[PDB]
């Protein structure tokens, strides 16, 4: 049973004092102690505090923790931009007999400025169709904050169908990276004047727009 | 200094089975209690068992239960998981920590990991190793802001990750960007590359883009040449 629930995300400017909840129940952290872990995202995580409270030498002296009952926290006072990692909390359900594992919080640091995305999009390759198929590829660059929207049109009129697009990722660029691959039929494609990829990021929304007779 | 790898499979097909070992280094293993935590992609830590330091006992989560097996030989230096009966949400990356106490959890006590250890990737999947098909994605005539242009591949319809999309035998770098893939439907992937080029140079210059798929062994050259509609860029230099 893995309710150790952390709230998602923690915001903070540079040197504020942010705390990262976590409610779990009496027959975990009830229980037994929490710990808190720090992990950059897929990667080899780390021990940040241990024993509710105490930490690991090697931590910095601005990380605290405290129980309280039937939930804990981590506090992080004088917010640096390395901060942004995500965060665990733990405890050995002495019930289930588990190491029972938190739901995560990633804390993002708030100065850096809204780039925009630098959409660019392809249209199927002629080849492509010969093998029968029709792919448009919309790719966008360079944007941050990493939360994007794209949104596929044809003619006026939305296109919902094969629209596969990735999450956005991180580009050591510093900043976000994100694809989206609409997949028609070869027949459907020329049956429309225009594809677009418009893609809305912090209430903008940048389109590019293709068409099936170029040269034409 | 406590050493932790990891050494397990990756790739197989859902209902089979591997067996991740790890081996530690820098401490006593047959004092400390060791876990097994995976991690499914962009998603949290979940734990997945805990076996004590004497491995008398040893614990597993409701998931894993009686699929997996957490061994340990105090002698080699190793702990073990035992894999049968892989399931695809069996996916993700296996870790192994130490617990920092006196090798054991229990209702007096649990210190939990203290040192992990890096991690080793294992992927179930219903689905076979299939070979790129790319296709080039060519440039446009059509003018965009005055940033030049840009010109890429689809490298397309694929398993297993990675592939390795390197330009013009590898001649050509950063003006190149090649996009994370994306995991479709299919249960097959699809990558892209686009180097961003000066619309100028659009039409002297020979951009080949060389694929290559080791796990199909496939390796794919194309060259990624502009539209016949492009006139100034397709004509002959005047």
């Amino acid at each position: 049973q893995s309710v150790l629930t952390q709230p998602p995300s923690a915001s903070g400017t540079p040197g504020q004092r942010v705390t990262i909840s976590c409610s779990g129940t009496s027959s975990n952290i009830g229980s037994s102690t929490v710990n808190w872990y720090q992990q950059l995202p897929g990667m080899a995580p780390k021990l940040l505090i241990y024993r509710d409270a105490m930490r690991p030498s090697g931590v910095p002296d601005r990380f605290s923790g405290s129980k309280s009952g039937a939930s804990a926290s981590l506090a992080i006072g004088g917010l640096q931009s390395e901060d942004e990692t995500d965060y665990y909390c733990a405890a050995w359900d002495v019930s289930l007999n588990a190491y029972v594992f938190g739901t995560g919080t990633k804390v993002t640091v708030l100065g850096q400025p809204k780039a925009n995305p630098t959409v660019t999009l392809f249209p199927p390759s002629s080849e492509e169709l010969q093998a029968n198929k029709a792919t448009l590829v919309c790719l966008i660059s360079d944007f941050y904050p990493g939360a994007v929207t794209v949104a596929w049109k044809a003619d006026g009129s939305p296109v919902k169908a094969g629209v596969e697009t990735t999450k956005p990722s991180k580009q050591s660029n510093n900043k976000y990276a994100a694809s989206s691959y609409l997949s028609l039929t070869p027949e459907q494609w020329k049956s429309h004047r225009s594809y677009s990829c418009q893609v809305t990021h912090e209430g903008s929304t940048v389109e590019k727009t293709v068409a099936p007779t170029e040269c034409s | 200094e406590v050493q932790l790898v990891q050494s397990g499979g990756g790739v197989v097909q859902p209902g089979r089975s591997l067996r991740l070992s790890c081996s530690s280094s820098g401490f006593i293993f047959s004092s400390y209690a060791m876990y097994w935590v995976r991690q499914a992609p962009g998603k949290g830590l979940e734990w997945v068992a805990i076996i004590w330091d004497d491995g008398s006992d040893q614990h597993y989560a409701d998931s894993v239960k009686g699929r997996f097996t957490i061994s340990r030989n105090d002698s080699k230096n190793t702990l073990f998981l035992q894999m049968d009966s892989l399931r695809p949400e069996d996916t993700g990356v296996y870790f192994c920590a130490r617990d920092g106490g006196h090798g054991f959890c229990s209702s007096a006590s649990c210190f939990g990991p203290d040192y992990w250890g890096q991690g080793t990737p294992v992927t179930v999947s219903s689905a076979s190793t299939k070979g790129p098909s790319v296709f080039p994605l060519a440039p446009s005539s059509k003018s965009t802001s005055g940033g030049t242009a840009a010109l890429g591949c689809l490298v397309k319809d694929y398993f297993p990750q990675p592939v390795t999309v390197s330009w013009n035998s590898g001649a050509l770098t950063s003006g190149v960007h090649t996009f994370p893939a994306v995991l479709q439907s299919s249960g097959l992937y699809s990558l892209s590359s686009v180097v961003t080029v000066p619309s100028s140079s659009l039409g002297t210059q020979t951009y080949i883009c060389n694929v290559n798929h080791k796990p199909s062994n496939t390796k794919v050259d194309k060259r990624v040449e502009p539209k016949s509609c492009d006139k100034t860029h397709t004509c002959p230099p005047c």
